[PDB]
């Protein structure tokens, strides 16, 4: 407990720079904003652009669910069924493979998914509303291009939109956006089985970060620039280009019932 | 009391195929009957094996034990003694019918008669099976024989809701049996997505109130949309839910 | 009921209840050597076999103590468990 | 209470009892004694009597009234040792009543009792048997999980036919229709062309977004342009209503005259035509074979020891108190100290207890929002540390709210299952360490209170209410109209809220709680978006204090059921 003391007596004013860097872009108050919950300044923001674009917030404070109007608290089978179904359909294909089973995982799926919202769709009860959206891929366009300037205040906010879109605790959690975006995600999922699938590669396992999937080829050292060729050419579409794809494992020879019950055999890189 | 057996003029019973195609009967023969039961194989797996073990059952002699087990249980009685109940229903009691059950039969017979309205609306030409007045009498008569079961002399109310069970799965099931459904197909699925809801209210407005088809080609696509199980029905029927 | 509340009505409801008291009161006072709401069949037979019908376990009686196994005879007077026949819990002879 | 034995007790057996057992009741009344009731009887009458249970008439005249009370129960043909331990508590009660009627000089804890949604007991009406059926409860039989929170699938079917034909006997026992036209089941309509028709019918939009009306033998759409509603009440879906009408066979449509709520009927109106069912329970409990009977002397007896009790108060809080705000704390700890004056009977406290629902939240550094609760709870249970005159004298009753921890935790806040179940155990088990006798109830809560019948309510229903009223074409303070208005909707439906199940889903189980078939002779609804009120209507009361906060100031409320009399008292905080 002594050595906590000293260590936060000590790692302060790190801590202090930090809060006036994060104010320096976020435009908020240093006393005002929380450090510890990143999604505060995501809300400031966003409600920043949508006071701009003439549209009404439904920012709740004390309560996870949303204004709309003070006609919430009230029971509905279709907010009921939004906001309560929660479930993320795997592609499971069990069986032995003997080709080169790769492993990629995928990371900023749920940020690559809903910045690239008007090319996945290349009245609605259950619908977000569009404006509100499109101001939201476009200020998410704007924190993307910041980050490529090494903002680290712009790498936490792109970082931390996929937490807060999740979380309730947020003044603007609303389940109809939640719901676009985990509906928009299993679609940009499918959609990345079928290009996988366009290049003559079946899938073994999808999931929101671990893919596993199988080739054509028989030995890694055949199927290394085959690989570095299909993990370029689906950077190359215009749907997937925001998408962090990395090889984690290759897989020799490979035994499949789900992500807990696999045996096979297996090299992390090749030499 | 005439009880009959038969198979359609083709091969097998074809649901693809029309009602009017597969029985040459004339119409009179089918208004004097009174349970005209279509009965057809749908090849589910819980049925084929349930079917399997129960012939398996009878074959190796397991359900000799089982019936003589079940006699001793009570739930089943024999040959001689069903036959002689069936000799004193038919000798002791012959039922009336209470005024309450009259509203009952004739408010449903009238009823299934509108629902064949309906049902020879689209086709235009005449159905094959019919309801006529003597239907009405077969559905009095198994009321009358759902109170002889029981030597009940008045046919309530309770015997009347099972006889209209029992004609609606015997004869209005079996009488159950191009630009705008393709339009509204492709209109239905680019308009709603996959994963979001649409209420009836605003398909209503949007496709009948704007005359871009006709009420029953969207009551009717609707039911072809739901039968191939892309585009489903939740909340008590009042929203259309694309399931993808 | 000296020795199906649906069908009849709340009078007669009261009514099957008063009458069942008043049938609890003639009995006691005089006339209380017999009893009114016993068996009207004559005891031609003081001792009778008696199978037991239902498990209504420990009982007692008058001057010993009986049990209600399931399927089990007895050799006993007929006016020691006659009441216990009207019940039902005994059936025999 | 009994009369008094000079000697010592003693420990008599069943052996030389033989003889002074089978001859005194089981021959004279023909009740059949087994062994453990034998035990009981003896060790009994040996505390009672001592050595001269031999020679002693009191022993035999004992037994006649035993066997006497066993009668007018018949509670079994056998008896039980626990029956008679309920025999001769059933008589101390009854000796202490006639000691009072012998010397004018019971206890209200011996009859008081409070019933929750999932302790009440299950009745269903059947008109193929043209009365009400009990059914026993589920909780015991079959596994905990099959038995809690699991009902029958064709209970969803069974509850609105139910209501549908509770409404009807309702509207059939009234003078008016004994008059003015009959009632015609929904399917008769349709072949009836430009006829007038009056119909109950539940009230419904239905897959088309046009307005019907329901029956178990069917619906009709109706339209709403030529309509003249009762003004004084309030329709929404869901309400089950008297339309009275023309059919047309044209466009299979029904044209409504005049639209207006069945008529109601006082609690003892219900009573007698049931015939004096104990619903809740004040007498023993309702077996299978026999249905437990309220009787006449007893409730008589009951009124009248009611109203010999004129001190007992009732302090009801107005609902939606947080337990995170400091200034809420304040005021809660002085109007306790007011209350540290007097300490009353009963405290009913209630509201939704925090501020914001608790969610599963992502700050696994700071406490949980249940912490939150649970460390709430332990700041009430120390201010209620400070006060020994409520935990001493006072008993307490908790109503959950709309936003308390057990039922809002996947809601969030939001509308429920209507019969939210208590605030859980192992949350609050402090409190327990601190009250002498504190009851956490469910939100539809039974109280019996001697002859009274006491239902707590928590619901915003002047809310929804007026949200999704029925808006017409063709169609004195404010506060006081649209409170007749409600408390006339609600006592004439005979049902807490009477909305579909798309608006407030009800668990399927658990739905005679909130069917108020029975008229309670006051009830308590809680509607913070409505104002304090307090009225009778139809022999019922109905009393509410909307939110704890109104202007600075804490509102709360001192009823007294002998003289049936409320007195509302603000605190300017």
């Amino acid at each position: 407990l002594l050595k906590k003391l000293v260590n936060h007596v000590l790692s302060s004013g790190s801590w202090i720079s930090h809060l006036i860097k994060l104010s320096q872009y976020s435009n908020i108050p240093i006393c005002n904003l929380r450090l510890d919950s990143m999604d505060y300044i995501i809300d400031v923001l966003y409600a920043r652009k949508l006071k701009k674009e003439n549209i009404v917030l439904w920012w709740n404070e004390k309560a996870p669910l949303p204004d709309h109007g003070g006609i919430q608290n009230d029971f509905d089978l279709n907010t009921s069924w939004i906001m309560n179904d929660s479930e993320f359909p795997k592609i499971n294909n069990s069986g032995v493979y003997d080709n080169v089973v790769l492993d990629v995982g995928v990371d900023n799926l749920t940020v690559n998914t809903i910045l690239t919202s008007a090319l996945i769709n290349d009245f609605v009860h259950d619908a977000f509303s569009n404006d509100a959206l499109n101001v939201l891929r476009g200020m998410l366009k704007e924190w993307w291009d910041e980050a490529l300037k090494e903002n680290s205040t712009a790498d936490l906010l792109v970082n931390s939109l996929a937490s807060w879109v999740q979380n309730p605790n947020a003044k603007l959690f609303d389940g109809l956006l939640r719901y676009h975006v985990h509906n928009l995600t299993k679609k940009a999922l499918l959609q990345l089985v079928n290009e996988f699938s366009a290049l003559g590669s079946t899938i073994v396992y999808a999931d929101r970060n671990q893919i596993l999937i199988k080739t054509n080829k028989y030995s890694p050292e055949n199927c290394y620039a085959y690989s570095q060729y299909m993990m370029k050419a689906v950077r190359t579409n215009p749907m997937f280009s925001y998408l962090d794809l990395n090889i984690k494992r290759y897989w020799d020879l490979l035994i499949w019932m789900d992500k807990f019950n696999f045996s096979g055999l297996a090299c992390i890189e090749i030499e | 009391s005439v009880l009959a057996a038969a198979n359609p003029i083709y091969g097998r019973y074809d649901d693809l195929k029309s009602p009017g195609d597969n029985i040459d009967f004339q119409t009179t023969i089918l208004s004097r009957f009174d349970m005209i039961f279509i009965v057809k194989d749908d090849h589910n797996e819980e049925r084929d094996i349930s079917i399997a073990n129960h012939v398996i059952n009878i074959h190796t002699g397991n359900a000799n034990a089982m019936q003589n087990q079940q006699e001793e249980n009570g739930s089943e009685i024999s040959i001689e003694k069903m036959k002689r109940y069936i000799t004193y229903c038919r000798l002791k009691c012959a039922p009336r019918l209470s005024p309450q059950a009259a509203e009952k039969l004739s408010s449903n017979f009238v009823t299934i008669r509108k629902q064949l309205l309906i049902n020879e609306l689209e086709s235009t030409e005449r159905s094959s099976i019919p309801i006529t007045i003597r239907q009405l009498e077969a559905i009095i008569r198994i009321t009358e024989s759902l109170a002889k079961l029981e030597l009940s002399p008045i046919a309530q109310e309770r015997h009347v809701d099972e006889a209209i069970r029992l004609f609606q799965a015997s004869t209005m099931d079996a009488a159950s049996q191009l630009s705008e459904i393709r339009r509204f197909e492709q209109e239905l699925k680019r308009r709603l997505p996959i994963g979001w809801s649409t209420s009836y209210q605003t398909l209503r407005r949007e496709f009948v109130d704007t005359h871009r088809f006709s009420q029953l080609a969207l009551d009717k696509a609707l039911y072809a949309l739901e039968k191939h199980e892309t585009i489903q029905l939740r909340h008590q029927g009042q929203n259309i839910y694309r399931s993808g | 009921n000296g020795l199906d509340t649906n069908n009849l009505s709340h009078q007669e409801q009261e009514y099957l209840k008063e009458y069942c008291d008043l049938i609890t009161d003639l009995k006691s006072g005089d006339l209380v050597d017999i009893d009114l709401s016993g068996s009207l069949v004559p005891p031609s037979d003081v001792f009778i076999d008696v199978r037991v019908l239902k498990d209504a376990g420990e009982i007692q009686t008058e001057y010993g103590v009986f049990n209600l196994i399931k399927d089990s005879q007895f050799f006993v007077r007929q006016s020691d468990v006659e009441r216990l026949i009207q019940q039902g819990y005994l059936q025999k002879i | 209470m009994f009369g008094s034995g000079n000697v010592l007790p003693v420990k008599i057996q069943p052996p030389l009892l033989r003889p002074l057992a089978y001859r005194v009741l089981s021959r004279k009344y023909g009740l059949s004694i087994k062994s453990d009731g034998l035990s009981a009887l003896a060790e009994f009458v040996g505390t009672n009597i001592g050595a001269n249970w031999r020679q002693g008439p009191a022993t035999i005249k004992f037994l006649e009234q035993f066997a006497a009370v066993w009668k007018q129960q018949e509670r079994g043909l056998f008896i039980d040792q626990s029956g008679v331990k309920e025999v001769i508590q059933e008589m101390k009660e009854r000796e202490k009543v006639e000691w009072s009627h012998e010397h004018p000089i019971l206890d209200w804890r011996d009859y008081f009792k409070v019933i929750n949604a999932s302790q009440q007991q299950r009745f269903s009406y059947n008109p193929h048997k043209m009365q009400f059926i009990f059914v026993p409860n589920k909780k015991q039989n079959g596994l905990g999980g099959i038995a809690g929170f699991l009902p029958d699938i064709e209970d969803k079917v069974q509850m609105f036919l139910t209501r549908y034909y509770l409404t009807n006997d309702r509207v059939m026992r009234n003078e008016n229709f004994q008059s003015s036209m009959s009632i015609t089941p929904i399917k008769n309509l349709l072949g009836r062309d430009a006829q007038n028709f009056l119909l109950l019918g539940l009230l419904n939009k239905n897959f088309k977004g046009n307005w019907s009306l329901e029956d178990p033998s069917g619906s009709v759409e109706i339209d709403i342009s030529q309509t003249i509603p009762t003004q004084g009440h309030y329709y929404v879906p869901g309400c089950m209503v008297l339309v009275e009408g023309i059919y047309y066979s044209v466009g299979n449509k029904f044209h409504v005259t005049s639209m207006t709520l069945p008529p109601g009927e006082r609690r003892e109106i219900t009573l007698e035509t049931i015939g004096n069912l104990d619903l809740l329970g004040i007498h023993g409990i309702s077996n299978n074979n026999f249905i437990a009977r309220l009787d006449k002397d007893l409730k008589i007896r009951l009124h009248l020891l009611e109203k010999e009790l004129t001190d007992h108060k009732f302090v009801i809080l107005g609902a939606n108190l947080f337990l995170d705000d400091l200034k809420i704390m304040t005021a809660l700890s002085k109007i306790l100290q007011k209350l540290n004056d007097d300490p009353p009977t009963l405290l009913i406290w209630q509201g939704s207890f925090t501020s914001v629902p608790v969610f599963a939240s992502m700050s696994s550094r700071n406490i949980s929002s249940s912490t939150q609760f649970k460390n709430n709870f332990d700041a009430l249970a120390t201010l209620l540390s400070r006060f020994d005159n409520l935990t001493e004298n006072t008993t307490m009753i908790f109503i959950p709210g709309p936003n308390d921890l057990w039922g809002s935790m996947v809601s969030l806040g939001a509308s429920g299952t209507l019969p939210q179940d208590p605030i859980p155990s192992a949350f609050t088990k402090k409190i327990n360490k601190v009250c002498k006798n504190v009851v956490w109830s469910s939100n539809p809560t039974r109280i019996a209170y001697l002859s009274q019948e006491i239902v707590i309510f928590r619901d915003d229903l002047s809310g929804r209410f007026k949200r999704h009223r029925l808006e017409f074409p063709f169609n004195l303070p404010q506060k006081v109209q649209e409170t007749r208005k409600l408390v006339k909707t609600i006592l004439d439906q005979g049902h807490l809220s009477p909305f579909l199940d798309s608006l407030r889903p009800i668990s399927w189980d658990l739905d005679h709680t909130l069917t108020l078939c029975p008229i309670p002779s006051t009830m308590v609804l809680c509607d913070t978006t409505s104002a304090q009120f307090d009225l009778t209507y139809n022999g019922c009361k109905v009393i509410n204090p909307g939110s704890f906060i109104h202007n600075r100031r804490a509102r709360y409320m001192e009823y007294v059921p002998s003289s049936k009399k409320t007195i509302q008292e603000e605190i300017y905080i």
